[PDB]
RNA sequence: GGCGACACACGUGCUACAAUGCCCACUACAAAGCGAUGCCACCCGGCAACGGGGAGCUAAUCGCAAAAAGGUGGGCCCAGUUCGGAUUGGGGUCUGCAACCCGACCCCAUGAAGCCGGAAUCGCUAGUAAUCGCGGAUCAGCCAUGCCGCGGUGAAUACG
RNA sequence: CGCGGGGUGGAGCAGCCCGGUAGCUCGUCGGGCUCAUAACCCGAAGGUCGUCGGUUCAAAUCCGGCCCCCGCAACCA
RNA sequence: UCGCCUCCUAAAAGGUAACGGAGGCGCCCAAAGGUCCCCUCAGGCGGGACGGAAAUCCGCCGGAGAGCGCAAGGGUAGAAG
């Protein structure tokens, strides 16, 4: 790598919905992350949280009873 | 550096199941992980260039190495175009600073994006390379959303020394690629 | 800062930035700030990085949401399209899907007038 | 304005009643 | 909507809760398209009238709150020039 | 089943484009008419529409009923917005033998066009024009923003 | 056959030189004024440039073929 | 039509005519020059956000069909690009 011209990468700490990504080693140490999927909500280590399909799933079970 | 998570991750634990699934004589077989390519063509910057050196202070930013410039290969009417002017920037990273950016990857910027239901699984070139790309630029740790002017997205292009997709997608699967089945 | 999606609201309040979120507003907004029990009249600008989480892991949990949301709509008009059923029709031709009458103005749905002779 | 049902004006103009417009005195 | 309620005509409803249990299930034609449709309606062929003539309508299970003149429309368009 | 059709074209209108304005809370002041095959106080259930219950009234004697703008207090801070609520998604209420075609209403989501309108063109001379609500006829229910009426506040301007 | 000019919205003409960009008048369409039509006023639509090739990044535009148009010539015999 | 360049005619040295068949020049470049160092095309298929037949990117195949300021020819990546 050229000796000028260029971001520093040091060690870093960093922070999500979960606790920390020790790994970090990135620009701009101490970073703050809104949410990710994989640490396991959202998709990845599937919550399949809110889930859908109720449509079919509804007309079918309100009806026949009434 | 030469810790970072991920690196280590392929050694130990990614490496032997990959053996144990195709099985290998050698120890070179099994398939390393070279060459993440990241390339933005920005016709977007055109006539302005000086748009482009933010573009590439992001990529820097985010990458640790800054881009070098693609130029026009040949001359084209119908969106404007002089064979001269500057089309987008082109980053090359490996060995370390590629592990880097591919946890950071994994780990942060593909979960902040809308949806993302995982990413598409045949994308792999059939030689076993894979390719995918991204609308903005924000979706990443070191981009802080009012550095933003406007939103550029990337084509992300990443090298295997894996001689087929399977094996390929083994790879990046075991590497912790979230993938759409 | 962000809720579900990217979603960045700002300034403004916090019961009214809010809104700003799809799948969200009055009703949905005043209700999950006393479930949190976080002070509407308070501006996002500054809150606790808790309150904050706290504000967001609820709404995001809690209803389904601009991403899912709208492609869970789609889903629901390719249904009825296809299906073959008249309010599909009616999706099908962009013609309003709820009675009303295209004599004359249905230009919300319609598009702007593509006039002809008489 | 009087056209937003989900507002007391709205209600009034309409002439029906709701969580926007409770029927109380 | 209804609910306490869910009103189907019994013409037809006869003859639909007969094709289940007969063994045998083939075409109907009704007027009623002011009928709901389903659960046992479903896999049988019902011909809905528009006004003009009876329409064949093949019944699935999303179809299913739907009432029978939805899937036999009362007019012709094709457009104007 | 259609009169409710929709590439379009015109008349009459309603709601707006906002800060003399929007929203929420509390607080006042009308008139005219309707109603015991109906109007329904009041208690409960429900976010609500509405539903249980259920008293009074052939009605200056009980009910429709809250008038609204206004007032006060606080909020929004000029933003296609706490403006504007058209379109659409899902959930329901009621009438009715029955609401697909075609009902009205409540709620959650959705929030479009619209930043005062080309040539042109209408009404109004005073308790009028603006603006704000209220009642009735028809009527099961309702597409009423219509129509016939009632009052609240209340201008401008006529040289000729 | 010869030399010169041309062919572009429905009509009539610009634009071609000098590559990147199609314009003007009338007609047509929608609205206004009028009892009504005309006139007049406010809006809009409408084209791939005879054609086939080639040149160039790019062709109504530059080059070639062919097809039509108009003009001039065809003398000593 | 008249001078110049390229190809054919031209009969495997050179040369060779016709109101024979076809094209071009009357410039251009201070970098499009000298040198030293590096690099290697066009095309096809597969993959990749906005990217479409074609902008950029990644992979494999691709001995020259590309490029060499402009006509053609000879030449040329073991470079002249
Ligand atoms: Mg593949
Ligand atoms: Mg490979
Ligand atoms: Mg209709
Ligand atoms: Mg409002
Ligand atoms: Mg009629
Ligand atoms: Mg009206
Ligand atoms: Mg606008
Ligand atoms: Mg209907
Ligand atoms: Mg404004
Ligand atoms: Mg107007
Ligand atoms: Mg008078
Ligand atoms: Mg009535
Ligand atoms: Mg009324
Ligand atoms: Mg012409
Ligand atoms: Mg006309
Ligand atoms: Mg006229
Ligand atoms: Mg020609
Ligand atoms: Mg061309
Ligand atoms: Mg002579
Ligand atoms: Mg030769
Ligand atoms: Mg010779
Ligand atoms: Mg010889
Ligand atoms: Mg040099
Ligand atoms: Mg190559
Ligand atoms: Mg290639
Ligand atoms: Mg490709
Ligand atoms: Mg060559
Ligand atoms: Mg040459
Ligand atoms: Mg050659």
């Amino acid at each position: 790598m050229k000796e000028g011209i260029h971001p520093k990468l040091v060690p870093a700490r960093i922070i999500c919905g979960c606790g920390n990504v020790i790994e970090t080693y990135s620009t701009k140490p101490e970073i703050y992350v809104e949410v990710c999927s994989k640490c396991h909500p959202f998709y990845t280590g599937q919550q399949r949280f809110v889930d859908t399909e109720g449509r079919v799933e509804r007309f079918q079970r309100r009806y026949g009873d009434s | 550096p030469l810790d970072v998570a991920l690196k280590r991750k392929y050694y130990e634990e990614v490496r032997p199941e990959l053996i144990r699934r195709f099985g290998y004589q050698n120890v070179w077989e099994v398939p390393r992980l070279e060459k993440v390519v990241i390339n933005q063509g920005l016709g977007e910057a055109k006539e302005d260039a000086r748009i482009l050196e933010k573009a590439a202070q992001e990529l820097a930013l985010i990458t640790g190495q800054k881009p070098a410039v693609t130029r026009a290969k040949k001359s084209i009417s119908n969106f404007k175009l002089r064979k001269g002017m500057p089309i987008g920037l082109r980053v090359t990273l490996r060995r370390d600073r590629m592990w880097i950016f591919l946890e950071k990857l994994l780990n942060v910027a593909l979960p902040r994006i809308r949806d993302f239901r995982g990413l598409n699984p045949n994308s792999f070139d059939g030689r076993g390379n894979y390719n995918l790309g991204l609308r903005e630029q924000l979706i990443f740790p070191e981009i802080t959303y009012d550095m933003v002017d406007a939103l550029r997205g990337m084509d992300i292009a990443v090298v295997t020394t894996a001689e087929t997709d399977e094996e390929a997608r083994a790879l990046l699967e075991l590497l912790g690629f979230p993938f759409r089945k | 800062a962000r809720i579900a999606g990217v979603e960045i609201p700002r300034n403004k309040r916090v019961d009214v930035a809010l809104t700003y979120i799809y799948g969200i507003g009055k009703a949905r907004a005043k209700e999950a700030l006393e479930k949190t029990g976080i002070n509407p009249a308070t501006r996002v600008k500054d809150l606790t990085e808790a309150e904050v989480v706290r504000l967001r892991e609820y709404v995001e949990n809690t209803w389904k949401l601009e991403g899912e949301l709208r492609a869970e709509v789609a889903a629901n008009i390719k249904r009825l399209m296809d299906i073959g059923c008249y309010r599909g029709l009616r999706h099908r031709r962009g013609l309003p899907v709820r009675g009303q009458r295209t004599r004359t103005n249905a230009r919300t749905r319609k598009g702007p007038r593509k006039t002809v002779a008489a | 304005g009087k056209g937003d049902r989900r507002t007391r004006r709205g209600k009034i103009w309409r002439g029906t009643y709701g969580k926007y417009r409770p029927r109380k005195k | 909507s209804l609910k306490k309620g869910v009103f189907v005509d019994d013409h037809l409803l006869e003859k639909v809760l007969e094709l289940n249990a007969k063994g045998e299930k083939r075409l109907i034609k009704t007027w009623s398209r002011r009928s709901t449709i389903v659960p046992e309606m479903v896999g049988h062929t019902i011909a809905v009238y528009n006004g003009k003539q009876h329409v064949p309508v093949y019944i699935t299970e999303n179809m299913v709150g739907h009432k029978l003149g939805e899937f036999a429309p009362t007019r012709t368009y094709r457009g104007h020039g």
